[PDB]
RNA sequence: CCCGUCGCUCCUACCGAUUGAAUGGUCCGGUGAAGUGUUCGGAUCGCGGCGACGGCCGACGUCGCGAGAAGUCCAUUGAACCUUAUCAUUUAGAGGAAGGAGAAGUCGUAACAAGGUUUCCGUAGGUGAACCUGCGGAAGGAUCAUUG
RNA sequence: CUCCGCCGGCACCUUAUGAGAAAUCAAAGUCUUUGGGUUCCGGGGGGAGUAUGGUCGCAAGGCUGAAACUUAAAGGAAUUGA
RNA sequence: CGUUACUUUGAAGAAAUUAGAGUGCUCAAAGCAAGCCAUCGCUCUGGAUACAUUAGCAUGGGAUAACAUCAUAGGA
RNA sequence: UACCUGGUUGAUCCUGCCAGUAGUCAUAUGCUUGUCUCAAAGAUUAAGCCAUGCAUGUGCAAGUAUGAACCAAUGAACUGUGAAACUGCGAAUGGCUCAUUAAAUCAGUUAUAGUUUGUUUGAUGGUAUACUCGGAUAACCGUAGUAAUUCUAGAGCUAAUACGUGCAACAAACCCCGACUUCUGGGAGGGGCGCAUUUAUUAGAUGAUGAUUCAUGAUAACUCGACGGAUCGCACGGCCGCCGGCGACGCAUCAUUCAAAUUUCUGCCCUAUCAACUUUCGAUGGUAGGAUAGGGGCCUACCAUGGUGGUGACGGGUGACGGAGAAUUAGGGUUCGAUUCCGGAGAGGGAGCCUGAGAAACGGCUAC
């Protein structure tokens, strides 16, 4: 089901043909399943666990790490293939009025499966390495308007 | 020459950058290897930074190949390139490159099965060892029927323009399906 | 730039070193070493403008080049050698040898040892992990790597090496109630008890202590330095025994001695 | 006190055909040095080899390995050149038409008094010029006022 | 019709304890004892609502809108005189 | 197992420049020296401290304010 | 020092500007100029063009002397001191300038669990004629060529820590195959096995981190591996020929240090008479590769239609390098910031490279 590409896709330093196959073992041995811990309090979702999604960049069961900022925001646009724009709003200090003025920036971060929003989601990205030209943080955590 | 900067890049709104330096030799590109499967082997030193060696093979006919399920590891020869999930312009061109699909002699992967299960695709220790062996030893009748051919489907999972050489695995279970589809549909 | 600074501006020298402004255009830039160049003092600073034993570059040259000092034991000859905290430098023709500790202004102060008490120093383990064969290995931010310590020695503790032996012969774990001094920041050359860890998880974890007389400072876990089991160091410490002093005392002081 | 036209001396700016030129940048096609990688190539040089000849040396025939220059092939980066058009400049320019300043002539007297037709706003037409007139509006009016 | 109230409206009269350059204004007040909220909009007088670009309009024109240059005043309220 | 602004405290925010402690370069602009009855030496001599928007990290506070909810609580 | 004064009128009070009044680590210019201390100085216009000279070379006891070199000694390989030359290292720092460049540089603040790093410091190094291998070459010497240049050819010599080879002091453990044995085993023998490289399987529990299929172990193989000392100085003693100290230089791995590269967030002047821009030919994202030291449309193939924008995108202007800072400042503020500190960039304009740990180097090369 989610061998959509013209290549198998396949979990890193993962043997799926293993013969002494077992569910006891940790994730990644005997097949199992790759997943880890993102870390930083943040807990894994049950759908990366018991997906069938294969993602490198996923922050729970790719090869990214997080690591540096980690920035809330609300989802400005959820229209590309696992990417979705995050848009900060802030309040930006101007000295000689002695005000504030508004001021938003638009973050693109990657989406895992085991997340899915709509535009308007408050979301929790976390840095992570570069993984396009604009996009350098993971979703980690996704809350609904409503 | 060929570089990795994004100072040629358009902004990520759209915006041309006006160049503010001239290219470094830290970001540089290299050209291809362009590996081809042919039993002319050449594979040439590249002096890197740090004074470090990459190698970068041109031509290669054999190659390190994995039977992660019996955990055996031979050397065979390349036969031919079958499947590249990037271009079948590196299919028809015979181009070696990480993940192509490729078929291998399987002569080696014989004789180990024949030398440690007994079975083929003189004491009592080594009846026994080889009982025990045999008991419980399960093929998947899709290895077996590409034995019967002599050519096994794997997969080349080293970079050969980078390490020099074409080694890999053999494909089982799951991919080995998907790449049989792929190959019977094209 | 293409490649490494060889030169180091007398403007752009470490504010601790207190190269004077007007001295010329150009600081000794510390050689590469087991310190850090920004938290070390370099031989030619502690043999021409602490100890005046030279008055000039060259001067510093001809001492150093006479095989007359030995940095934790063993004889230095590059005049720009990084020594840093808790090194024993020793000159045996005059038979004097001096520690590298802090004062509570943050500045280097050459204190005195004894003979016995300069064959050791205090090391703080920057890391454990296994080497190749699979051999713990220890190393420092000293830059000693130290194969088969310990197994109960961890990560920012402090162990007791001799220099003679090159061997750990003592450590101390890194524990809330432990006797320390801290080596960066503003609080640099200040000395008391760890009171709690703060920890915070992606980020660096901060250390309350507090000193003898009861004042509380805070710094974080890279800038603390254990130096005794408990409340008494393993080491001597300077005369001011790293209680810091606000101005205000520090001119108490100046009046008392001028009035005496 | 004052407004405008027309005269006359200078200054500034504008429009302006000539499809006005000069300068540089982009766009489109090309051509394309040089380097880098790659394919052949093999001047030449070594090491050995088989057997032999002549007196360890030397020559020839013989046969392998290795290194390898010129040249050459394809790819790549790509200066630079040519072409189309565009942009940004600099920019003459017949002629036209403003504004200002200065002398200051001329024709009147339009605005200031109810300025001698009260003034002005908007719009339209006309006239040597200030202006005139039509329609609606305002008092900044020359009326804060007719229960008479 | 008459009288007394309440709310809302167009206004009017008197008065300064206010404000203002004053005229005057019961808001044009509650401002150097300076801050209720918000929109538009001015920065000496001309050149100039002109040139040019853009936009709207069939047109007339509307909206947006300079600069060069020039000038020591222009202007407001009030007083006395003519 | 609601955020944020705001405020408080702490760590940072190079040096030089600035403010500022000490110090009789003869004064001063300076400099980072120096001082001590004179000392085969000493004062562990000194070579402080403050400031450093905004943004980032951490601590306490919740008045004021912003956003999100806010009778299927269908609550536990 | 929280300050005003003259100028519209016959006179008045205003609005309002003009003019004056003070400063400038602010330039020029004029006049004048005795002493002390201090001190900028071809930035502004031309990142315009340059005669000449200099600005980068380098030797320790410890790589290599047979100068037909010098001093001193006077049957001995090499006395000593040593020019030259080979080898090694450096010349990527510093100095100069501010042309380009407007979220770009840069500042503060992150990150590398996304990498390289000569050197320093610390630790580490076992399965590959030996009382020690081979061929060259410089200096030297002498035949030259050319108008000429650290332009250049041929001949004769001879070194190594140059170059190229080659024993590499020996070992256990572990893995595989496996004659025989009497046998769920024993077991001769054979093969593998240093370190590095590449892939694959497996352990890493309930050693490490906030977090890793992590550190690291084991196993199977793989690579035509520039690795695993044919080097030098001083002292030279102990046992009966064998052992033997203190060093120097060099190879490889990890760590450290010196750093770079990339990278997170926030922050920049004027202009809307610049409102749409980007996407054929990368624009935004996805998959698989290639490339790179390493992440990444960095590039390629395929796929999807995204991405930015009145919270001003895109464009234009800047007599715009950014900052630390500077001038003036009651407070608030205004203006400047070429220049000695930090960062960046360039070496007439572009472009491309070699060497090297480090350069897209220009007191290096190649081309236009
Ligand atoms: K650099
Ligand atoms: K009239
Ligand atoms: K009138
Ligand atoms: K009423
Ligand atoms: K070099
Ligand atoms: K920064
Ligand atoms: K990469
Ligand atoms: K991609
Ligand atoms: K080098
Ligand atoms: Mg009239
Ligand atoms: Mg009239
Ligand atoms: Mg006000
Ligand atoms: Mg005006
Ligand atoms: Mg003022
Ligand atoms: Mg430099
Ligand atoms: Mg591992
Ligand atoms: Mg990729
Ligand atoms: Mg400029
Ligand atoms: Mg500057
Ligand atoms: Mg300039
Ligand atoms: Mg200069
Ligand atoms: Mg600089
Ligand atoms: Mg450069
Ligand atoms: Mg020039
Ligand atoms: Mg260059
Ligand atoms: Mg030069
Ligand atoms: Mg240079």
């Amino acid at each position: 089901a989610e061998q959509t590409e013209k290549s198998f896709l396949k979990q890193p330093k993962v043997f799926l043909s293993t013969k002494k196959a077992d569910k006891a073992k940790r994730p990644g041995k005997a097949g199992n399943r790759f997943w880890k811990s993102v870390g930083l309090g943040f807990k894994t979702p049950r759908e990366a666990i018991d997906g069938t999604y294969i993602d490198k960049k996923c922050p729970f069961t790719g090869t990214v790490a997080i690591r540096g900022r980690i920035i809330a925001g609300t989802c400005h646009s959820a229209k590309m293939n696992r990417t979705i724009i995050v848009r900060r709003n802030y309040l930006h200090f101007v000295k000689k009025y002695q005000r504030y003025e508004k001021r938003h920036s638009n973050i693109p971060a990657h989406i895992s499966p085991c997340f899915r929003v709509k535009e308007g989601d408050h979301v929790i990205i976390g840095q992570c390495r570069p993984l396009s030209k604009t996009v350098r943080f993971n979703v980690l955590k996704v809350v609904p308007a409503g | 020459g060929i570089s990795r900067d994004s100072m040629h890049k358009r902004r990520a709104t759209g915006g041309k950058q006006k160049a503010w330096r001239k290219k470094r030799k830290y970001e540089l590109g290299r050209q291809p290897a362009n590996t081809k499967l042919s039993s002319n082997k050449t594979v040439r030193r590249v002096r890197v930074r740090g004074g470090n060696v990459k190698w970068r093979a041109l031509r290669l006919d054999t190659g390190n190949f994995s039977w992660g399920s019996e955990a055996v590891t031979r050397k065979t020869r390349l036969l031919d390139v079958v499947y590249n999930s990037s271009n079948n312009e590196l299919v028809r061109t015979q181009t070696l490159v990480k993940n192509a699909i490729v078929q291998v002699d399987a002569a080696p992967f014989k004789q180990w099965y024949l030398t440690h299960y007994g079975v083929e695709i003189k004491s009592n220790n080594v009846q026994r060892k080889l009982e025990k062996r045999q008991q419980g030893r399960t093929l998947d009748s899709h290895i077996e029927e590409q034995f019967s051919g002599g050519r096994l489907l794997a997969c080349i999972s080293s970079r050969p323009g980078q390490c020099g050489r074409a080694d890999g695995y053999i494909l089982e279970g799951k991919e080995l399906e998907f790449y049989m589809r792929k190959l019977q549909k094209k | 730039a293409r490649g490494l600074k060889k030169h180091l501006k007398r403007l752009n020298a470490p504010s601790h070193w207190m190269l004077d402004k007007l001295g010329g255009a150009f600081a000794p830039k510390p050689s590469s070493g087991p310190h850090k160049a920004r938290e070390c003092l370099p031989l030619i600073l502690i043999l021409r403008n602490r100890l005046k034993y030279a008055l000039t570059y060259r001067e510093v040259q001809s001492i150093l080049m006479q095989r007359h000092i030995m940095v934790d034991g063993k004889v230095r000859t590059d005049k720009t050698y990084p020594a840093g905290f808790m090194d024993i430098i020793s000159i045996p023709k005059t038979g004097e040898n001096y520690r590298l500790l802090y004062d509570t202004k943050g500045r280097f102060r050459l204190h005195s040892v004894r003979d016995e008490d300069a064959k050791f120093k205090l090391c703080k383990v920057r890391s454990v992990q296994f080497g190749q064969k699979g051999i713990p290995y220890l190393n420092t931010y000293d830059g000693r790597t130290i194969r088969y310590p310990d197994p109960l020695i961890k990560a920012n503790d402090t162990i007791k090496l001799d220099l003679e032996t090159n061997k750990i012969v003592d450590f101390i774990k890194f524990d809330v109630g432990n006797v320390v001094m801290v080596t960066g920041g503003r609080n640099t050359g200040r000395v008391g008890v760890i009171k709690n860890r703060e920890k915070h998880k992606g980020t660096f974890e901060t250390i309350h202590v507090e000193d003898a007389q009861g004042h509380q400072f805070a710094t974080r876990l890279g800038n603390v330095f254990t130096i005794g089991k408990g409340t008494k160091p393993w080491v001597s410490l300077p005369k001011g025994k790293g209680i810091k002093l606000t101005i205000i005392e520090e001119q108490r002081k100046r009046d008392a001695a001028a009035q005496a």
